[PDB]
DNA sequence: TAATAGATTAGAGCCGTTTA
RNA sequence: AAACGGCUCUAAUCUAUUAG
């Protein structure tokens, strides 16, 4: 009481899977080789012993292969054995193969048209061996069969996996943040962002982690200023939120710290032999062509060529303190004509970025980000931020690492 | 080494109470929940637009292949999946032949006059916008 | 630019489910670039294209493609710049086990230029409308009201929410922010992080990979490295794991597309779409409220 | 050059002859000539039906 | 009113079709 | 506008501060 389906497996796999799953859904015992995870002896036993119908799929590749031809041959021998004219039901599905050029062994049989509207062909099959007395519908069986073999090859497994992120932790902060009472030594119309060290104008004070005498070369009036006027604030209480006073709130102090981090890292790239390009909200920092050995750091490419243009991997940094003291570097691709001069038009840059990121995936993105960050690093496992003459911000070379108990088998 | 939790994939129901994660595979395997009998397709657009829609609706009937059939499943064919008839020979056609407002008004009033005056019922109007 | 939204809006008064298809979509091969391959190369996705179009046409014709698998009304609400307009989209399970996903309409207007929040009156009106819809569909008030949005909720609008909800009903406020810069890679494989992984930061805030590599599809729902969505329970009391489960479930009901799942909860996306439809044209009194007229 | 397989009742289903026939068809496919394998049917009881697929 | 940040938010385009 | 994503761009607002 089995319905044997013979076909060319690679060409007709999709059709055979669909038809077999449907037929199992309606409640018909179905035998196909792609429904089972020697074998040919089992095929012979099923064909000769307890199959009722023998469906043969008749694509342009389902009539020239030896295996399908010989299962059709044993099928016709069994057909002559049972003395039942209703054994071999062709299923023509290919438009390129007409009702000619079809094998002698199957040319005389009344085929079922799957050329258009597979649903009509399935309905013809159903009302064919419904009144042909071929032996309850249970679609749960079809769902199970779909899960066991078509699905089990790839699924979620209880496998431990480890992940690199965008988040690079801040190893250590300068202990004390200093506000300087710079009434007249600091001009009111002067921009504090161009100061040799990062500086914010907060409450007429000059927010910085730097000492009161760093701002001397371009701010010479600041000398002979009393250090008692400066207010020094424990950075640990800022990070933990313990410091919340009427003078300054914890969240706005943390905002000043984040501004300090971003500005200091900006000046660090200013001295890091790395070029900058303007995005909408941040700056992207990338290496020019020829500034790395064989266009590589370690063994990871950061600058390359495509279709007469050049791409440079670039990073845009911005710190945050909510989960922990840690910045989040962002990965960009910056395009050029000759590798040293930028393309002014932004639409061409966008199109080139979408072209290049098409073939980039997890491994390439992670390797390029890690290579860039380890390239800018001075310390072996840390990067320096010049926020003070004696104070610095330490950024971990290795980003925040994560691990999960569930993962997948990598297909490659 | 922060813990990354896993949330189990939620299963979307299909016909006959069979739950599958992928809407495409669940639709091809079991089908939609409710059985609408067919789509009385109505098309407003140019004659070239009508021809394009009719050709594509002819192509929909036959199964069509992605370039990568495992990463993205095949389309068995509209009647194979949904169990309802949407042929292209049963189309209610409305021929057409500040700019945004009047351009929208053309298709709009075509659709409203067809839904108001015309006897033939349309279940969904396929506005074939030219390019 | 605004052909689709205006066309869908002007048909709202006389409810007509419509699907806009471009000639460059149905027949993409005919339109080259005068130099070579067509503008919209759909060769690799032709089957997928057919899938999606067929699903859309079946949904707009009153067909229900796939359900979801109680007592919780998921209210994804999104603001659109015009004055700002808040448009909602609700989804819940009835006593008939048939998921009801229509979308709350009649956008509530906050005149403030950049305040993406509701005034108390508009908030009360929205929550009353949602609760009454749930009551009429389910003959009882919801056990939980899962309000989520792309924004955070201020204390006065959430106070209006809590004043207007009835007793023994708990409402939870969730913010789902996209493109928060956490590009979390995989150092071992060459493929991105598998979809469904969640980095729980605190009891109220976390990252979720609603999109990415899926073993079942043997590839990614998204190119490059997936961008996790930040889920913050800024209002209400709810388990972070349960909220992540609910968000992953809501990422399934994109009836506008035949795709495995989308990166954001679909309530927010459909609320966004109906918001574009509403704000495209003049005011509509009691708009259709069913998605087939918007998506 | 050629592979004559005895096709009696016992000689068409035994494991060893089956494996020899299988490798014979493999080398036939490699040689790309259909004039390789020759069944010699000797057994009265064994008809031309019930014979092995690989030689049917 | 103007500015300088950081945080939230929102709108638009624009390219690719998810490494087999 | 089949669609979902990745990016790119722009603007607004809330805070805190400084100059009107
Ligand atoms: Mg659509």
């Amino acid at each position: 009481n089995k319905i044997f389906i013979s076909h060319a497996t690679p060409e007709d796999d999709d059709f055979t899977r669909w038809l077999s799953l449907k037929l199992i859904g309606l409640g018909y015992e179905v035998w196909c080789d792609i429904l089972f995870l020697d074998f040919w002896s089992t095929i012979e036993k099923e064909i000769r012993e307890n199959t009722c119908k023998f469906l043969i799929v008749s694509s342009t590749a389902g009539n020239k292969r030896e295996g399908v031809l010989k299962e059709l041959a044993v099928a016709t021998k069994v057909k002559k054995h049972l003395q039942d004219d209703m054994f071999i039901i062709p299923l023509a599905i290919d438009e390129n193969l007409s009702y000619d050029d079809i094998n002698i062994e199957i040319v005389r049989l009344n085929a079922i048209d799957f050329k258009k509207s597979w649903a009509k062909g399935l309905q013809d099959l159903l009302d064919a061996f419904e009144k042909q007395n071929v032996p309850p519908p249970d679609h749960s069986k079809s769902n199970l069969l779909y899960q066991q073999i078509f699905l089990h090859d790839k699924q979620a497994i209880e496998k431990e996996e480890t992940y690199d992120s965008n988040w690079f932790p801040i190893i250590s902060f300068p202990n004390e943040l200093r506000f300087h009472r710079y009434d007249w030594r600091l001009p009111k119309q002067f921009d504090v962002r161009t100061l040799a060290f990062p500086a914010i104008r907060y409450k007429e004070y000059l927010c910085t982690f730097a000492w009161e005498y760093d701002f001397i070369h371009q701010l010479p009036k600041t000398e002979t200023y009393n250090g008692q006027e400066s207010i020094r604030i424990s950075t640990s209480d800022i990070l933990s939120g313990r410091y919340d006073t009427d003078f300054i709130r914890n969240y706005e102090c943390q905002r000043l710290i984040v501004q300090l981090i971003n500005k200091a890292f900006e000046l660090r790239m200013k001295d890091k032999n790395v070029r900058e390009y303007q995005m909408s909200k941040t700056f992207a920092y990338w290496i020019e062509k020829g500034k790395l050995e064989k266009d590589k750091f370690e063994k990871i490419k950061l600058v390359g060529k495509q279709k007469n243009k050049y791409w440079h991997f670039g990073i845009s940094a911005a710190g945050k303190l909510y989960p922990s003291p840690v910045l989040m570097v962002s990965s960009h691709i910056i395009f050029t004509m000759d590798g040293i001069n930028l393309i002014k038009s932004k639409s061409i840059q966008h199109s080139s970025r979408r072209k290049q990121g098409k073939n980039w995936w997890n491994d390439k993105w992670r390797e390029k980000l890690l290579a860039f960050i380890r390239f800018l690093s001075d310390d072996q496992n840390a990067i320096y931020l010049n926020v003070g003459s004696e104070e610095k911000i330490l950024i971990s070379n290795k980003p925040l690492k994560f691990f999960g108990k569930m993962s997948y088998v990598t297909p490659s | 080494m922060k813990e990354l939790i896993y949330i189990e994939e939620p299963s979307i129901l299909f016909a006959h109470g069979q739950k599958c994660t992928d809407p495409r595979d669940g639709l091809a395997l079991f089908g939609p929940l409710n059985q609408i009998y067919g789509i009385k397709s109505g098309v407003v657009g140019t004659q070239k637009g009508l021809q394009i829609f009719k050709s594509y609706l002819d192509k929909i009937q036959k199964p069509i292949y992605n370039h990568n059939n495992i990463t993205r499943p095949m389309f068995p064919g509209f009647e194979a999946v949904f169990g309802c008839k949407w042929e292209s020979q049963n189309i209610v056609f409305k021929e057409i032949t500040k700019r945004t407002y009047d351009l929208v008004t053309l298709f709009n009033d075509k659709i409203i006059t067809a839904n108001k005056n015309d006897e033939e019922r349309v279940d969904v109007w396929f506005v074939i916008v030219p390019e | 630019a605004q052909f689709h939204d205006q066309l869908k809006a002007r048909l709202l008064e006389h409810t007509i489910p419509t699907q806009i298809l471009r000639e460059s979509t149905l027949a993409w091969r005919d339109f080259k670039n005068t130099f070579g391959a067509p503008i919209r190369d759909f060769s690799k996705i032709e089957g997928h294209l057919a899938w999606t179009i067929s699903t859309a046409a079946y949904y707009k014709a009153g067909g229900k493609p796939w359900k979801l698998g109680p007592g919780v009304c998921y209210l994804g609400l999104v603001y659109k710049k015009i004055q700002n307009a808040c448009c909602a989209a609700q989804m819940f399970l009835d006593n008939g086990d048939g998921t009801v996903f229509k979308g709350e309409v009649g956008p509530w207007y906050n005149p403030e230029k950049g305040e993406y929040h509701l005034k108390p009156k508009e908030a009360k009106a929205l929550l009353t409308q949602a609760l009454e819809s749930y009551k009429e569909q389910n003959k009882s008030y919801p056990k939980e009201v899962f309000i989520h949005a792309r924004t955070r909720f201020n204390d006065e609008e959430w106070n209006a929410f809590n004043e207007v909800t009835p007793k023994n009903t708990n409402l939870v406020g969730v913010t789902i922010t996209k493109s928060k810069p956490l590009k979390l890679y995989k150092t071992e494989g060459a493929f991105p992080i598998m979809r469904g992984n969640a980095y729980i930061v605190d009891e109220k805030k976390a990252f979720l990979w609603t999109l990415g590599f899926v073993p079942k599809l043997q590839s990614t729902l998204s190119m490059e490295v997936p961008n996790p969505i930040f889920i913050e329970i800024n209002k209400g009391e709810a388990e972070i794991q349960q909220v992540l489960k609910d968000i992953l479930a809501l990422t399934k009901l994109n009836y506008n597309a035949c795709i495995y799942a989308d990166g954001e909860p679909v309530t927010l996306r459909f609320a966004n779409k109906i918001g574009e439809i509403l704000t495209a044209s003049t005011e509509i009194k009691t708009p259709p409220l069913a998605f087939k007229y918007y998506i």
